[PDB]
RNA sequence: AAAAAUGAUUAA
RNA sequence: UUGACAUUGUGAAGAGACAUAGAGGGUGUAGAAUAAGUGGGAGCUUCGGCGCCAGUGAAAUACCACUACCUUUAUAGUUUC
RNA sequence: GGUGAAAUUCUUGGAUUUAUUGAAGACUAACUACUGCGAAAGCAUUUGCCAAGGACGUUUUCAUUAAUCAAGAACGAAAGUUAGGGGAUCGAAGAUGAUCAGAUACCGUCGUAGUCUUAACCAUAAACUAUGCCGACUAGGGAUCGGGUGGUGUUUUUUUAAUGACCCACUCGGCACCUUACGAGAAAUCAAAGUCUUUGGGUUCUGGGGGGAGUAUGGUCGCAAGGCUGAAACUUAAAGGAAUUG
């Protein structure tokens, strides 16, 4: 009795993608990123900017028809380093905590079978 | 205004860069299954009352 | 100094004495 | 202003009938005007629905299914069978240090020109009362069992066309006949399909639709 | 002098294995030196349990984990502290706790 | 993972 | 090379300009309502309701402002991409 | 986007983020291990084809045909050279934003050559186990890979047959471990680095204090880069190894 949505958490470290579509992904939903509800620049990736985002979202989400959602966590992946960002949790929560009911939590990040060398050179990045 | 009122329970340790901050479980006075870290500047007892402008973040700096 | 780069400045000597040698010869 | 959440028709997303119940979710596009408007806009739509809410059954809490929509009529979209494949998390828990993994692969066709990629997926078990640490298999076992489940893979194939397919995916009664097949070589654990794509399909063929919707 | 039998590494009877590159800096290593460990993870925060799990349509959810292997360089490693550099008689132990 | 260069000769 | 006219006939579907009129505030801080401007200035109405003053801001609020773009809208038509 | 933080960059001419496709080149995750193969360098998607190889089994065959090797050969990572193809990614040079006293460095964003392949060169690496090769003997254990032997053993078939897979006992070969050295060593350590002043199983190569110097010259090879071979004058009281205390 609940309509459906996918909620593609991309939690990226330097932002947060909060993005809601419906079920099929061709249409959008409230896309609202961390990098819009801060002004720090460096805070973007923060779990309260995530949070911030997430709320948003759940504004949009009502008065639009989506109820629950089916959550899709996604990291940077590819050759990067594909560990969800810090925003990662936060949203999620922030999307439990702001009455859309959830369903269907998956990692849905990019990983290769080996591809397309890492950036950085032989010796690494060097601190 | 949406302060919230919450109780003490429990005293995580002591955070900071110079210790200057306190890591404390608090759960809620409308609702005692709502519990969450809070970081608390001022010396705290148990059994304390806080008030928090907002109420949904954890506290990091922990373990 | 590092090996390597001894190594590396008697290389571009070398080059250098080979050319003035041509010069010569 | 524009807030273009106001002009969208709220469609149904059906299901082909060899599930268990029908209804998969809710979807919309846009209002229809002229210039070869959002009547044909929502032919192009993959849905990706979990097998478990397509069957009623936590057992198929993995194995998500791709459906395409096909044909458009009335407040609903008709859908087929477009894909299948695991969740990210039962394939990683599935393979672990000390076995083997075996993966199969091959390009076959229904008895219609449904042409597709089956893949298939096995892992070495420890046999019971086994003080070893580690049970590898020798590298001919390996090549003999790709060798018999890729065989296994295309007898199913090949008869037993698409609609029959899935009906026979679901149960997973097809890794069911490797495990047969195969117990004469090494014992495995997880013997998965894990994964079927659709390669190449041809033309449109409203009734073998309309036979599976209704 | 000779630090380690087994120099930093775990090659004796190949030669040449392959590298990885570390999650960190993303340095060439040796996979067979490389520091590998596995990250497995409820895909939500212990925090986060009781909120989800009030939150869900279905009941007696999964919680599903997710799995990471990842490689570090020897620096990396030691920045990060997962190693921590041990004592002369305690470099020999090769349990894990 | 912010920055941090130098220190004349001899004298168990 | 570019435009126009002629050669030069027959047709349709999305745009878009002219003229009348009704609409319209779109925001960050904050007066007392969600402030798109500049000039004038303390009154008619069943409401003392509002402006004056005193707080509020980058800038006053009643009123005269069919005035100034800007953004929309329905026409008998007339024109173009 | 990216960073400690930023800024170069792109973006209402819709960037980032979605979904459906397509193309291109490179790579072959997880499985992947104190595991395997190869003379070494190296070798990880499936199947087919071609030749090759170790170990094992053998009451097969030859009968010393062998070991190590100046001269002489073959192969030989990466970078690099020439020509064609390819050219996704990453990226010596370079551009450019930071940081800095300066930064033509580290960090960031790009990016030519390269990175891949064919046909040819080159022949060098901390090409390392920094431990030449062949042979015999000397210590106590657990594993593991390949082959073979045995079973008052189990497992899926006929609920009682091979075989496959596990178990136990062995055995040959192999990658290696753990304990202790009885022995050795300057020690670190080493089952060989032992069987050495109680000094001799066979054989090849190399070194003679530190620098000058792997330089000069000659020869030779290379298209070049350079490789191989390789001094002296002069200079100097240490340089160096392992371990101890601070
Ligand atoms: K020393
Ligand atoms: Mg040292
Ligand atoms: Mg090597
Ligand atoms: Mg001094
Ligand atoms: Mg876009
Ligand atoms: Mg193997
Ligand atoms: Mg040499
Ligand atoms: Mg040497
Ligand atoms: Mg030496
Ligand atoms: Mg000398």
């Amino acid at each position: 009795s609940q309509v459906f949505g996918v909620a593609r958490i991309y939690a990226s470290f330097n932002d947060t993608f909060v993005h809601v579509t419906d079920l099929s992904g061709k249409e959008t939903i409230a896309r609202v990123t961390g990098g819009m509800k801060v002004k720090a620049d460096r805070d973007e990736s923060s779990p309260y900017a995530a949070m911030l985002a997430a709320q948003d979202v759940a504004a949009k989400c009502k008065e639009v028809g989506i109820t629950a959602v089916h959550v899709k966590i996604r990291a940077t992946g590819g050759t990067r380093t594909k560990t969800p960002g810090p925003g990662g949790q936060a949203a999620l929560r922030a999307l439990a905590r702001s009455g859309l009911r959830i369903g269907r939590i998956e990692d849905v990040t990019p990983v290769p079978s080996d591809s397309t060398r890492k950036k950085g050179g032989r010796r690494g990045r060097r601190l | 205004t949406p302060v919230t009122l919450a109780k003490v329970i429990k005293v995580l340790g002591r955070t900071g860069s110079r210790g200057g901050v306190t890591q404390v479980r608090v759960e809620f006075l409308e609702d005692t299954s709502r519990t969450i870290v809070r970081n608390v500047k001022g010396p705290v007892r148990e059994n304390d009352i806080l008030v928090l402008m907002e109420s949904e973040r954890e506290a990091r700096r922990l373990r | 100094m590092r090996a390597k780069w001894r190594k590396k400045r008697t290389r571009r000597l070398k080059r250098k004495r080979r050319k003035v040698r041509a010069r010569s010869k | 202003v524009v807030d273009p959440f106001t002009r969208k028709e709220w469609f149904d997303i059906k299901a082909p009938s060899t599930f268990e119940n029908r209804n998969v979710g809710k979807t919309l596009v846009n209002k229809s005007t002229g210039l070869k408007s959002a009547s044909d806009a929502l032919k192009g739509r993959v849905v990706e629905v979990c097998l478990a809410d397509l069957q009623g059954s936590e057992d198929h809490s993995f194995r998500k299914i791709k459906l395409r929509v096909d044909e458009v009529q009335g407040k609903n979209l008709l859908t087929n069978f477009h894909g299948m494949d695991f969740t990210t998390d039962k394939l990683r828990s599935m393979v672990r240090k000390w076995q083997t993994l075996i993966e199969a692969n091959v390009t076959v066709k229904t008895s219609d020109d449904y042409v597709l990629r089956i893949f298939a997926i096995a892992f070495t078990r420890k046999q019971a009362n086994q003080v070893k640490r580690h049970s590898y298999a020798q590298s001919s076992h390996i090549r003999a069992i790709r060798k018999v489940i890729s065989e296994i893979l295309t007898k199913e194939v090949q008869g037993s066309t698409l609609a029959q397919l899935t009906s026979k995916l679901i149960p997973e009664v097809i890794n069911k006949e490797i495990e047969n097949a195969t117990k004469d070589i090494f014992p495995l654990q997880n013997i998965h399909v894990r994964k079927v794509k659709l390669l190449k399909q041809p033309k449109f063929d409203v009734g073998a639709l309309m036979a599976l919707h209704g | 002098p000779k630090k380690r039998a087994s120099n930093g590494r775990n090659k004796k009877g190949r030669g040449h294995v392959k590298p990885v590159r570390c999650v960190n800096c993303s340095k060439s290593i040796p996979k067979d030196k490389a520091i590998k460990r596995m990250a497995i993870r409820n895909i939500v925060e212990a925090a986060a349990v009781r909120d989800l799990s009030e939150a869900s349509v279905y009941p007696e959810y999964a919680l599903p984990k997710t799995y990471n292997k990842l490689h570090y360089c020897v620096s990396c490693a030691i920045h990060a502290r997962i190693v921590r550099v041990r004592s002369r008689e305690d470099r020999k132990n090769r349990a894990p706790p």
